[PDB]
C-alpha cells in the first residue's frame, strides 16, 4: 500500500506482479518515476518521524 | 494522413539523394522530436510509418540500461520473462497507442527537419563521392582565408577545405586564385565542411611526380616512400626496375628541371630524390644526403641506427629543425643518434675497446693472465650472462678454479640481484616514527606505507574513507587511530 | 488445450465444451472465436497454454503462428511470436513451432510464445544447425513408389494403370494435362488412398484450389495427413497466402530430411489467382498475363526436386485446359516444359464412360530407368511395343479388359507373356 | 527560392509566421470577457465564430 515498502523494491518486482503490461505498467512508472523518486532504494529514519 | 504522406513522398525533388529509405528515416527522427514535445516525459520514439505497406505505430524502446529515469525507457538486463521479451537487449515493445498526430508546429518540424536532411543527403552524396575519388591532384579557387582553414570551391557547388597544417607556413593566400591539392581524407557524417584537400602531406609529392615524370605510372620507377615537412623540405627514396634508367638524372630532368617544377609548383619547397635500397642501413646512408657518414651502427630490436656523419658538416648534416635527419628517421621510421666530436667519433671501434674501467676485476684470480676478449665482444654483459661452451674453449686459462670464481660471482650477482628487488619492491620503507604509533604493528604498518603516506605528518590529513579498504582493522578503530594522530600531530600543539 | 486436438472436434462439440467450462454460450461466435475464448478462460484458470503453429512472417519483423484446421489463414487462434526468436534462430516460413503461450492483456490481439519447444519435431538445435533449400543438390527421382492398391478393386484400375504407364518416385514433378470432366477429383483421391495405404512410411500433404466446399469436405475427412484447402469464399489474395504458407512448409520440411507430396489442382486457378494478386507493368502478353505474373507459378512448380542427401519433396499437379480462352493455353505451354513428369488424361474416353482415359501416346517420364529395374524395364518396354500399335480408344479397351482380368503387374505381365 | 515556394505550397499555408502580433490585456487591469464582436470585410471568409 505505502511506498515505504515499495522503495524496497527493484523494478524486478514490477513485471512480476500478477497483471501488469502495457498501460497500466505505463502509469506506474509515469507517474512514479517523474515526480523525482527512484524506484528502489533505501532510509534510515522513517519511524521516528525524524 | 498517411496518403498526404505518400505524396510528401513521391513529391520530392532529391529522390536520389534522399530515397524512401532514407525519407522515413526522416520521418522516424521527426515523429520522435515531436514525441519529445508532446508529454513531458522526454523520450526517444521510433514509429517505422511503414512507408510502403501503411502509417506509422508508435513504439516505445525498453532501452534496456540499469537506471530507472525516464522509466518508459529503462529495463534491466533481465526483466524480460513477461510478454515473451526473454532478451538481455535488443527486445523492444508498443506501449503508447493512439499518441498526437501531426500538430501544425509538428509539421512545421518536419519541414525544416526534411529541408536540412535534403541538404544532409547531398552532403551524404558529395562525401561518397569524396571517399571513393581519393585520387590524383585537384585544381580549385578559394573564397576565404582563416588563420586555420580556407576554403574552396571547383564549380557545381563544390565545396572544400584546406586546415593550416595543410597549407604552407608562408604561402600567401587570398580569395580569388586557383590552388592546386590532393584530396586527403574521408568523412561520411561531419557537420562542417565536407572535402578535405592538402599541399604539405607526403604522398601528394608522390602523386606531383606521378603526373609529372613520364615514367612513374607505367611502373618503370616504383617510388618507394618519402617524408615532408610542410612546405619547407620533401625528401622521397624511389626505386627503380630497369638498369639503364638513371633517377638520379631522370627524376629530377636536365640540370634541376622536373625537381624544381613540382617544387615551384608546392610554393617553394626544397627536395632531396633518394635511391631506396633493400638494406635498411644503405638506406638510412644514402637518405641523409648531402651528408657521408662512415660509422655505422645498426640495432634492430631497439630500432636505431649510429649514423654519425664526420666532424665538420655537422651543421650541414643535421640541418635546420633536425630536417636531413627527422625526415631521415621519417624516411624509414628509426631513430638515430650522434653526439660525438672529437673524441673517438668512430663509434664502433671506440665502444669495442673503450672497457678500462668496467672490466677491472673480471678475471681476478690473478691479472696476468690476458686481457679482455673483444672477439665476443663483452659489450652487453645480460645476454653475456649465459653462453654455451661452443666457444668457452678458445681462451687459455679456463682450469677448475676458473670455473669455480664464474660460479661463486653468480652466486654473489645472485644475491646483490635478490636484495636489489627487495629495494625496488618495497616502496614502503616503515620508519620508527610508523611501528612506535600504538595499534599499529608491522603488517599494519606495511599496509599504511602502501597506502601511500610514509611520514606521520601526512597521516593526520586522512578521513576514515580514506583507511577504507583495511586490512586488520574497522571504521570504528580507523576513527580512533586517526584521532590519536590528530592529537599527537594538531591537538598536542607539539614539534 | 492444444489447437488440433480442439479443432479436428466438431463445432457443436466445442460449443459443448465451452459451455462446460463455465462460460458464456459460445455458439453464438465461430468455432476459432470459441476456441480462442476457451483458450482465454483456461489461461484465466491459473496456467499456461501448451499450442502449436505453422509460422510466417511479413515486412513487419514478427511472426504469425497458423493453425491447421483453418487452412493456414489468419483467425485469432493465430499465435504471436515475437521477433526476438527470429533474430536467434533465423526461423524461416514453415515450422510447426510447438511451445509454451500466455494469453494476451489488452493493447494486444494474439497469444504470445513465450519459448521454443519443438522445432518441426526436431531439437530446437537444428534450428541452429541445418542446411537451406537454396544450397543442396537437386537430383533424379531415385526412389520407385507403387502406386496399385492390392485388393484387385474397381478403382484400383487407376492406380495399375499409371504403375504400367507412368510410374511416380520421389522427388518427382507430376503435371496431368487434363480438359473439363476427365475424372480428376477422384483420381486424385484413388492416387492419394493408395499412397497412404500402401506406403504408410511417406508423409502425404493434399492441396486444393478453388474446389467445391462439398468437395473440401470429401477430401478433408478421407485422405490421411494434412488436407489444406482454399476456395472461392476466400480472395486471391488469401489464395496466393495458403499458397506460400505450403510452399515454405513443404521446403522447410524436407530441409529437415522428410519425404513431401504435395498434390495440387489445378495450376491454371492459381495463376489466375497471381494474375490478379500482381499488378500490371505497363504490357500484357498473350491470354492476358503479365511479365513477372509468371515468375510466382514457374518457382511454385518448380520447388520440386530430389534431396539425395535426405528427404525428399515430390509435387502431382493438374492443369486445365479445352477452356476455350487463351491464357490456359499459354500457361499449359510454359508448365509442359518444366516439368520432369508429364501425364494426359483423355476426354473423348471420359465421357464414353470408360475410366481412366489414360493417353498412353503422350505419357512420360523422365529418365525412368532411374525409376524402373532390369527385367521392369523389359516388360514394360515390350508392352509399350505392343499397345503402340496406333490405338486410343480400343487400346484403353485391351489395357482395361487385361487389367479387370488381373490383380497385380507381375500377374499381367506373367499372363500377356 | 523556388524550393522553398513549392515546400511552403505542399505543405499547406506556411512562411515566417513566428510574429505573435497579437493582442493583449493590458498589464495591470482583469476582467472577464462577456460579449465579442468581429466584423470582416466583403470578400473575406467568415470564421465559425462569426
Ligand atoms: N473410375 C471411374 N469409375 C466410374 N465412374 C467414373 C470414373 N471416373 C469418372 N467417373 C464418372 O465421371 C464423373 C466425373 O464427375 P466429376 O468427379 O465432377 O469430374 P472431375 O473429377 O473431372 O471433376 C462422375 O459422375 C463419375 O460417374
Ligand atoms: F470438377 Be471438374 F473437373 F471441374
Ligand atoms: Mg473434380
Amino acid at each position: 500500500h505505502y511506498i515505504g515498502d515499495l522503495v524496497q523494491r527493484t523494478e524486478v518486482e514490477l513485471l512480476k506482479t500478477p497483471n501488469l503490461g502495457k498501460k497500466s505498467l505505463t502509469e506506474i512508472k509515469d507517474v512514479l518515476a517523474s515526480r523525482g523518486l527512484s524506484l528502489g532504494m533505501r532510509l534510515e529514519n522513517w519511524p521516528p518521524a525524524s | 494522413m498517411n496518403k498526404e504522406i505518400l505524396a510528401v513522398v513521391e513529391a520530392v525533388s532529391n529522390e536520389k539523394a534522399l530515397p524512401r529509405e532514407k525519407i522515413f528515416e526522416a520521418l522516424e527522427s521527426a515523429l520522435a522530436t515531436a514525441t519529445k514535445k508532446k508529454y513531458e516525459q522526454e523520450i526517444d520514439v521510433r514509429v517505422q510509418i511503414d512507408r510502403k505497406s501503411g502509417d506509422f505505430d508508435t513504439f516505445r524502446r525498453w532501452l534496456v540500461v540499469d537506471e530507472v529515469t525516464q522509466p518508459t525507457k529503462e529495463i534491466t538486463l533481465e526483466a524480460a520473462r513477461y510478454e515473451d521479451e526473454s532478451l538481455n537487449l535488443g527486445d523492444y515493445v508498443e506501449d503508447q497507442i493512439e499518441s498526437v498526430t501531426f500538430d501544425r508546429i509538428t509539421t512545421q518540424t518536419a519541414k525544416q527537419v526534411i529541408v536540412q536532411k535534403v541538404r544532409e543527403a547531398e552532403r551524404a552524396m558529395v562525401v561518397d563521392q569524396f571517399r571513393e575519388h581519393e585520387g590524383e591532384i585537384i585544381t580549385g579557387v578559394v573564397k576565404k582565408v582563416n588563420r586555420d582553414n580556407i576554403s574552396l570551391d571547383l564549380g557545381n557547388n563544390a565545396e572544400a577545405v584546406i586546415l593550416r597544417e595543410d597549407m604552407l607556413p608562408r604561402e600567401n593566400f587570398r580569395p580569388g586564385d586557383r590552388v592546386r591539392g590532393v584530396l586527403y581524407s574521408v568523412r561520411p557524417e561531419a557537420r562542417g565542411a565536407q572535402l578535405f584537400v592538402t599541399r604539405s602531406k607526403p604522398e601528394m609529392l608522390i602523386e606531383l611526380f606521378r603526373i609529372e615524370v613520364p615514367e612513374i605510372g607505367e611502373e618503370v620507377i616504383e617510388i618507394k616512400a618519402a617524408a615532408r615537412d610542410p612546405g619547407s623540405r620533401a625528401k622521397i627514396a624511389v626505386k627503380t626496375n630497369d638498369k639503364r634508367i638513371d633517377p638520379v638524372g631522370a627524376c629530377v630532368g636536365m640540370r634541376g628541371a622536373r625537381v624544381q617544377a613540382v617544387s615551384t609548383e608546392l610554393g617553394g619547397e626544397r627536395i632531396d630524390i633518394v635511391l631506396w635500397d633493400d638494406n635498411p642501413a644503405q638506406f638510412v646512408i644514402n637518405a641523409m644526403a648531402p651528408a657521408d657518414v662512415a660509422s655505422i651502427v645498426v640495432d634492430e630490436d631497439k630500432h636505431t641506427m649510429d649514423i654519425a656523419v664526420e666532424a665538420g658538416n655537422l651543421a650541414q648534416a643535421i640541418g635546420r629543425n633536425g630536417q636531413n635527419v627527422r625526415l631521415a628517421s621519417q624516411l624509414s621510421g628509426w631513430e638515430l643518434n650522434v653526439m660525438t666530436v672529437d673524441d673517438l667519433q668512430a663509434k664502433h671501434q671506440a665502444e669495442a675497446h673503450a672497457a678500462i674501467d668496467t672490466f677491472t676485476k673480471y678475471l681476478d684470480i690473478d691479472e696476468d693472465f690476458a686481457t679482455v676478449l673483444v672477439e665476443e665482444g663483452f659489450s652487453t654483459l645480460e645476454e653475456l650472462a649465459y653462453v654455451p661452451m661452443k666457444e668457452l674453449l678458445e681462451i687459455e686459462g679456463l682450469d677448475e678454479p676458473t670455473v669455480e670464481a664464474l660460479r661463486e660471482r653468480a652466486k654473489n650477482a645472485l644475491a646483490t640481484i635478490a636484495q636489489a628487488q627487495e629495494e625496488s619492491l618495497g616502496d614502503n620503507k616503515p620508519a620508527d616514527d610508523l611501528l612506535n604509533l600504538e595499534g599499529v604493528d608491522r603488517d599494519l604498518a606495511f599496509k599504511l606505507a602502501a597506502r601511500g603516506v610514509c611520514t606521520l605528518e601526512d597521516l593526520a590529513e586522512q578521513g576514515i574513507d580514506d583507511l577504507a579498504d583495511i586490512e586488520g582493522l574497522t571504521d570504528e578503530k580507523a576513527g580512533a587511530l586517526i584521532m590519536a594522530a590528530r592529537n599527537i600531530c594538531w591537538f598536542g600543539d607539539e614539534a | 488445450m492444444n489447437l488440433t486436438e480442439l479443432k479436428n472436434t466438431p463445432v457443436s462439440e466445442l460449443i459443448t465444451l465451452g459451455e462446460n467450462m463455465g462460460l458464456e454460450n459460445l455458439a453464438r461466435m465461430r468455432k476459432q472465436d470459441i476456441i480462442f475464448a476457451i483458450l482465454k478462460q483456461h489461461a484465466k484458470s491459473g496456467e499456461d497454454i501448451f499450442g502449436d503453429g505453422v509460422l510466417e512472417i511479413l515486412q513487419d519483423g514478427f511472426g504469425f503462428l497458423r493453425s491447421a484446421d483453418s487452412s493456414y489463414l489468419a483467425g485469432p487462434d493465430d499465435i504471436y511470436v515475437s521477433p526476438s526468436q527470429i533474430r536467434r534462430f533465423n526461423l524461416r516460413t514453415g515450422d510447426t513451432i510447438s511451445g509454451k503461450i500466455r494469453p494476451p492483456k489488452e493493447g494486444e490481439r494474439y497469444f504470445a510464445l513465450l519459448k521454443v519447444n519443438e522445432v518441426n519435431f526436431d531439437k530446437p538445435e537444428n534450428a541452429r544447425n541445418k542446411i537451406l533449400f537454396e544450397n543442396l543438390t537437386p537430383l533424379h527421382a531415385n526412389s520407385r513408389l507403387r502406386m496399385e492398391r492390392g485388393n484387385g478393386s474397381t478403382e484400383d484400375l487407376t492406380a495399375r494403370v499409371l504403375d504400367l504407364a507412368s510410374p511416380i518416385g520421389r522427388g518427382q514433378r507430376g503435371l496431368i494435362v487434363a480438359p473439363p470432366k476427365a475424372g480428376k477429383t477422384m483420381l486424385l483421391q484413388n492416387i492419394a488412398q493408395s499412397i497412404a495405404y500402401n506406403h504408410p512410411d511417406c508423409v502425404l500433404m493434399v492441396l486444393l484450389i478453388d474446389e467445391r466446399p462439398e468437395e473440401v469436405t470429401e477430401m478433408q475427412r478421407l485422405v490421411k495427413g494434412e488436407v489444406v484447402a482454399s476456395t472461392f469464399d476466400e480472395p486471391a489474395s488469401r489464395h496466393v497466402q495458403v499458397a506460400e504458407m505450403v510452399i515454405e512448409k513443404a521446403k522447410r520440411l524436407v530441409e529437415h530430411k522428410k519425404d513431401v507430396i504435395i498434390l495440387l489442382d489445378s495450376i491454371t486457378r492459381l495463376a489466375r489467382a497471381y494474375n490478379t494478386v500482381v499488378p500490371a507493368s505497363g504490357k500484357v502478353l498473350t491470354g492476358g498475363v503479365d511479365a513477372n505474373a509468371l515468375h510466382r507459378p514457374k518457382r511454385f512448380f518448380g520447388a520440386a526436386r530430389n534431396v539425395e542427401e535426405g528427404g525428399s519433396l515430390t509435387i502431382i499437379a493438374t492443369a486445365l485446359i479445352d477452356t476455350g480462352s487463351k491464357m490456359d493455353e499459354v500457361i499449359y505451354e510454359e508448365f509442359k516444359g518444366t516439368g520432369n513428369m508429364e501425364l494426359h488424361l483423355s476426354r473423348k474416353i471420359a465421357e464414353k464412360r470408360v475410366f481412366p482415359a489414360i493417353d498412353y501416346n503422350r505419357s512420360g517420364t523422365r529418365k525412368e530407368e532411374l525409376l524402373t529395374t532390369q527385367e521392369e524395364l523389359q516388360k514394360m518396354w515390350i508392352l509399350r511395343k505392343i499397345i503402340h500399335p496406333m490405338g486410343e480408344i480400343d487400346a484403353m479397351e485391351f489395357l482395361i479388359n487385361k487389367l479387370a482380368m488381373t490383380k497385380t503387374n507381375d500377374d499381367f505381365f506373367e499372363m500377356m507373356k | 527560392t523556388p524550393e522553398e515556394k513549392l515546400l511552403r505550397a505542399i505543405f499547406g499555408e506556411k512562411a515566417s509566421d513566428v510574429k505573435d502580433s497579437s493582442l493583449r490585456v493590458p498589464n495591470g487591469v482583469s476582467g472577464t470577457v462577456i460579449d465579442v464582436q468581429v466584423f470582416t470585410r466583403d470578400g473575406v471568409e467568415k470564421d465559425k465564430r462569426a
